[PDB]
């Protein structure tokens, strides 16, 4: 079968504390 | 240091002094400034904030 992944899968980028920010970054994303 | 420290150089380690501007240095990390008790929540994989 097949199915979707429906906003799954995503990951914290790196590991720095962040609070109230909205933050763009290029990785490796679902 | 995406992560705590291990290898470390031969460096000596003073005591915190609050409320007063210093001169800091946290594991190579260096700077200018005062240092206050925080309420932030780090996550147990987190070092520092940005």
């Amino acid at each position: 079968t097949q199915h979707t992944s429906s906003m799954r899968g995503v990951y914290y980028p790196d590991e720095i504390f962040r609070s109230d920010t909205l933050y763009l970054t290029q990785d490796l994303f679902l | 240091l995406n992560a705590p420290a291990t290898v470390c150089g031969p460096k000596l380690s003073t005591d915190l002094i609050k409320n007063q501007c210093v001169n800091f240095n946290f594991n190579g990390l260096t700077g200018t400034g005062v240092l206050t008790p925080s309420s932030k929540r780090f996550q147990p994989f987190q070092q520092f904030g940005r």
